[PDB]
């Protein structure tokens, strides 16, 4: 019911040829709405959603000119902690955060998160209650005791209670069509012969939105969770998911196997067998 | 760290011999950012693939979409090829029109 | 489209 609108941020220090410095993907819930680089210090953003064609041009210079400030505050970032993390010059090294806000249905502020990882691992997390923070060793805890000397989360709070919130109310009205919706799954069981005489039961959930499901299978009195082949949840390319679970089982013996799938869409868990 | 990638090949629709459709190459929980994908029709290169930008997971690692149009049929193959620097060598996966 | 100084 809730709704969020997140970033996805990414800053490399020395990228491949033609690569980004820096690149950031914005969405609304599961939908992405736009795409923000720097590549040989040049800005650029592409819409990626149809409600963004409704922006004023004020909207992109204004996003031009963070994307250029932020891509150089990151490159300064990663010359930073590859002297502290005592590393050597030629490699490249990698800085992600994540920047969210959160509403609930009527529109109200229910929580946010900064959170950040040098190299692909955890260094340092902005706290439920939008004031400390959490570090993971001693050089992020410099930067915990400088962030909090400082007071900057306020400065976070006030993005989160402005622009945050402003563009996630704007988005969910221009793109309430798309954005406050739920797509059930569209749900069967398939049936495969395996050469030794044994069969496959593929429990198939297609066409559903947003993309959290579950799938599980169940043995009339057995439980199947080490049994089970389960894919991870993918996109059909259409604003839809796709997913499956499977089991190899007895010839003869179809009917005594279930799938159970769960989904926000549905009014209970719908129950499968395999119908033949 | 170094994460290797996860590859899965399908398509949009279910599949029908002779109708136009999807496929689809989905490669996730990979790190670092860097990474190569192909896709080949009956041993040729596809030239018109499309790739989704890059994003990441609450476990900051990485994954993309790569797709393009195809119409199955009964003794096409279709694949995805995809390098990583976490691999010493390219790993190719063939699309079933069962999975 | 926020960034906080890590050091
Ligand atoms: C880097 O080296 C200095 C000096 O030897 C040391 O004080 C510091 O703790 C090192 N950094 C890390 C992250 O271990
Ligand atoms: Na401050």
């Amino acid at each position: 019911g809730s709704h969020s609108l997140r970033y996805f941020h990414t800053a490399v220090s020395r990228p491949g040829r033609g690569e980004p410095q820096y690149i950031s993907v914005g969405y609304v819930d599961d939908v992405q709405f736009q795409r923000c680089d720097s590549i040989e210090e040049i800005p650029r953003m592409e819409p990626r959603a149809p409600w963004m064609e409704k922006e004023r041009p004020e909207y992109w210079k204004e996003l031009k000119l963070k994307v250029k400030n932020i891509a150089q505050s990151a490159r300064a970032n990663l010359r930073t902690l590859l002297r502290y993390y005592n590393q050597s010059e030629g490699g490249s090294h990698i800085l992600q955060w994540m920047v969210s806000c959160e509403v609930g249905p009527d529109m109200r502020l229910l929580g946010a998160h900064y959170q950040a990882a040098y190299d692909g691992s955890d260094y340092i997390t902005l706290n439920e209650d939008l004031s400390s923070w959490t570090a993971v060793d001693m050089v992020s805890q410099i930067t915990k005791s400088r962030l909090e000397s400082a007071g900057t989360a306020e400065y976070f709070r006030a993005y989160v209670e402005g622009e945050c919130l402003e563009l996630l109310h704007r988005f969910l009205r221009n793109g309430k069509e798309i954005l406050q919706r739920a797509d059930p799954p569209k749900a069967h069981v398939a049936h495969h012969p395996r050469p030794k005489g044994d069969v496959t039961l593929r429990c198939w959930a297609l066409g559903f939105y947003p993309a959290d499901i579950t799938l599980t299978w169940q043995k009339d009195e057995e439980d199947l969770t080490q049994d089970m082949e389960l894919v991870e949840t993918r996109p059909s390319g259409d604003g839809t998911f796709q997913k499956w679970a499977a089991v190899v089982v007895p010839s003869g013996e179809e009917q005594r196997y279930t799938c159970y799938v769960h989904h926000e869409g549905l009014t209970e868990p719908l129950a499968l067998k395999w119908r033949s | 760290i170094q994460k290797t990638p996860q590859i899965q090949v399908y398509s949009r629709h279910p599949p029908e011999n002779g109708k136009p459709n999807i496929l689809n190459c989905y490669v996730t929980q990979f790190h670092p950012p860097h990474i190569e994908i192909q896709m080949l029709k009956n041993g040729k290169k596809i030239p018109k693939v499309e790739m989704s930008d890059m994003s990441f997971s609450k476990d900051w690692s990485f994954y993309i979409l790569a797709h393009t149009e195809f119409t199955p049929t009964e003794t096409d193959t279709y694949a995805c090829r995809v390098k990583h620097d976490s691999m010493a060598e390219p790993k190719t996966v063939y699309w079933d029109r069962d999975m | 489209m926020f960034f906080i100084n890590a050091l």
